[PDB]
């Protein structure tokens, strides 16, 4: 019956995805709002698994490292991973849904193309 | 140290690393703390609280030295 | 060794556009003396005159939408002209306003952009207080003595308020007959007085269904010429002539200008993206939904006349297909739309 | 007591303690500190409530027995 | 010393400890974490008095207090 | 490894013993240790390094100590051996397919079966039916091929010095082969990825 | 360029390295220079009169600092030579082309 609340702006500290280190704006830590925290929070998810770290929540982490190595066949893989990565972000309230498209096998280099839609 | 061990691979640069150490020095100071109160809880070991000791026992005076209070403590019981 | 994964997300841009919903005021201050875009509301330099203030405050709505952006440039009154010419070149803008435009000033200002208009293809459009000029990119409010809220106004503080207010209409919608809440106090003056002004190329308020409006949203053109005529008497066929313009001339710029080869093939890719283009304008009511486009042949046969080339004994395709010496020909039809403002019908 | 004590319910209490634009996340760096000085804290609980028993005169070990005895 | 510590002086010297260039701002959800933490620092070092009180039982009569007697 | 000290050679059979052991679908890269808890910090760009040097080491990563990649030790590939031919994997199958046949003709076509078309028809069949074997398992593409060796006859009758001209090219396999078999095949191992890298939006 | 002065051999290195770098699918012409940050103003006429004359030039377009025309410094044409002999994107071509054969 009650009418759901918009979830508030999601506020971190700033880095390039590529830095990992968070950039700091004349030494104030800056302001990443509406689709800027989204991401912060997907990439955390993704790097690292939570259950190499007691201190994060069970529900937190991937589990993507069982089949890095090339421990099994790519084409079934393929299809494990999607259900990997979407079981792995869909905890995040502010994602909506997560649709992966391929994945390019090439020598030791996987590819793959995955989306995610959000609220704002 | 303990921390930053715990804390993730993206989390490895001294930006993180500081507010770690600061912190994990202030728990050594809470667990030195820690050591001294459970030094203070043994009579023999605790020294400055053997005066509330003598007042549990309801005998005051000053007092020199800790093994003189203790030595009087023993004499006291019994 | 370890080799690690990284992924951004990426969106399609959609209707990418330049030029569109820009204000640029140019105020005369002893204390600023500065350029400031303002992008967020309410965002007043502590530099800034009250009057400027109040400049920016008639700046801030607009009559359906808040307008686009707002960008405001602060120099000294002398040569201030020559600054703010300096900087509008530098910078493009959508439309132009002066807090104390002088005649001489507002002569200057129509030659400049009539200049860039005809010369530099730089469609601008300006809006000046009182001047008679022989151009439709400017604008021409005459209306003296307004009063807005119970306040004194000067002629120019209530062209910038209706350069903003434009700004903020969308195309599809109206100019003509906005009512203003904020004007609450005007001069009584004459229907038939009105009907003469406006028949004058002019811009004036009225009190009309219970509110103040205007009465026309013509241009301050007034002699339209035999090509110009009634649909350029009007200010909306110009904005999106302009508009329209401005993107073919963007994306022209950004895409085939050295990057692309010259080919018979690489000129239909070309024609098939305006067609598209022309398409995307379509889906819009701003013009008709029927065009076409096609390459010039006239100017391929003076092509080859200029090349000396016999157009004899061989097919018109041929010319299509026949090498243009890194240039391009070609020809489209538009009809953009025009709709009327009070209606006339008839009954049995 | 000590046992209700637990990092979960710390970690709530400090979150709930900071009054901060940032909206609390799993995995914050921010909340990373909080969580590990949390589970320290639980620890140090834990060291409370057995030196509460090791100062008892009974359930004493025979270091403890020999001191009180002495 | 339990009591020697108190909110505010520990919650200095954690700001002292903190070596940036970022300025130590009041009211930054920074130092409100500090504070939070600060917070949470008091609680324990006043549950650590609050145990020595007990251990020696000089008021608020506890089961150590009749454990002592016997 | 188990807080006991152990020298270069004892480890390095430790880890000959854990490759034999490794089935060839599944990796060598990232294996875990749970027997090794104790090793000496060693930095990641150092790792880096060191495995681009051709060396094999251990990291600590996934919680656990692991190796960091499965490449041969072999530190100059050159062209024809490549990327593919860094791996210890594909070499390993190389070798594997190598030795089969090679053991499955001793066994079966050196003097005992006769040099004909149709021998060699036979021998083609029986090649592809090997190869067949090998794409049921992930370790190779599943798609081959395995044809005479034409240039090789065209060789042979060079050789010969009979002329090339006024026949068919099928009556040049058709020919006699003077006791020997000249043959063409295709193959594909397979490779695969370690870690990852993919777009998102 | 970068806030910068820089002599006239500076930027031709940096034009040839450009060059260089450009296929040749794509013309120099009405190419953007986002480093350069200034040129001196003149008028588009001297423009076009230096490029009649074939030289080089930087141009100030859309905003942008841009190359006026890929011509060639061969400032005579012969009537035989045309108009595509001073574009230095169609004697490369068929220079590429002389050089394979």
């Amino acid at each position: 019956l009650p009418k759901t609340e918009e979830l508030p702006i999601f506020r971190e500290v700033a880095w390039d995805f590529e830095k990992d280190e968070p950039i700091l704006e004349k030494g104030d830590f800056k302001i990443i709002e509406k689709k800027e925290a989204l991401k912060v929070w997907i990439y955390k998810c993704i790097k690292t698994n939570r259950y190499e770290h007691e201190i994060y929540s069970l529900e937190y982490g991937t589990e993507l490292s069982e089949l890095i190595g090339q421990k099994y066949t790519k084409g079934l893989t393929e299809s494990e991973a999607s259900r990997f990565i979407k079981e792995a972000l869909l905890i995040n309230p502010y994602i909506l849904e997560v649709n992966v498209k391929s994945a390019n096998f090439n020598r030791d280099i996987l590819s793959a193309n995955v989306k995610v839609s959000t609220i704002y | 140290m303990k921390l930053i061990d715990k804390l993730p691979s993206f989390d490895r640069n001294y930006i993180v690393e500081e507010i770690q150490g600061a912190y994990d020095t202030e728990l050594n100071i809470l667990k030195e703390d820690i050591d001294d109160t459970f030094n203070q809880l043994f009579v023999d070991t605790a020294t400055w609280g053997l005066d509330m000791w003598e007042d549990i026992l309801c005998i005051e005076k000053k007092e020199l030295d800790f093994d003189t209070r203790r030595s009087n403590i023993k004499a006291k019981m019994r | 060794p370890s080799i690690n994964i990284s992924f951004k997300e990426l969106a399609t841009t959609v209707k990418e556009r330049s030029a569109r919903g820009i204000i640029a005021m140019v105020l005369k201050d002893a204390k600023a003396l500065g350029l400031n875009e303002i992008h967020e509301k309410e965002d007043i330099p502590v530099d800034l005159s009250a009057e400027n203030k109040e400049y920016i405050n008639l700046a801030l709505m607009g009559n359906v939408n808040t307008p686009n952006k707002l960008l405001v440039y602060v120099i000294e009154g002398e040569a201030d002209i020559q600054t703010a010419l300096d900087f509008l070149e530098t910078k493009e803008f959508n439309y132009l306003c002066m807090p104390k435009a002088v005649e001489a000033d507002k002569t200057a200002i129509k030659n400049w952009i009539i200049k860039l208009r005809d010369i530099d293809k730089v469609k601008v459009k300006a809006v000046l207080g009182k001047v008679v000029g022989n151009h439709e990119g400017i604008i021409n409010f005459t209306t003296e003595d307004v009063l807005v809220g119970e306040k004194k106004y000067s002629v120019d503080e209530f062209t910038s308020r209706v350069a903003g207010l434009i700004a903020g209409t969308p195309l599809s919608q109206s100019v003509t007959y906005t009512k203003l809440s904020d004007v609450v106090d005007i001069p009584k003056m004459t229907k038939v007085d009105a009907e003469s002004r406006v028949n004058k190329g002019e811009l004036i308020l009225i009190k009309e269904a219970g509110a103040i409006r205007i009465a026309r949203g013509v241009n301050s053109l007034t002699e339209l010429t035999a090509e110009k005529g009634e649909m350029f008497q009007k200010i909306k066929i110009v904005d999106t002539l302009d508009i329209i313009h401005s993107d073919i001339r963007k994306v022209i710029i950004d895409d085939y200008i050295g990057k692309v080869t010259n080919s018979y093939d690489n000129k239909c890719l070309l024609i098939v993206a305006i067609k598209s283009y022309l398409e995307e304008l379509e889906k819009s009511a701003l013009i008709e939904s029927d065009s076409t486009v096609e390459i010039d042949f006239e100017a391929q046969k003076s092509y080859l006349k200029s090349k000396g080339v016999d157009l004899s004994y061989m097919t018109l395709q041929e010319i299509k297909e026949a090498n243009t010496g890194s240039k391009v020909f070609l020809k489209a039809k538009i009809k953009v739309l025009d709709a009327m403002e009070d209606i006339d019908l008839s009954i049995e | 007591m000590y046992s209700d004590q637990t990092y979960e319910v710390i970690k709530n209490r400090t979150l709930e303690n900071i009054n901060l634009d940032i909206y609390k996340g799993e995995g914050s760096f921010l909340n990373n500190m909080v969580s590990g000085n949390n589970l320290e804290l639980s620890k140090i609980y834990l060291e409370l409530s057995k030196m509460h028993k090791m100062a008892f005169i009974q359930d004493t070990y025979n270091q403890f027995l020999d001191k009180r005895v002495n």
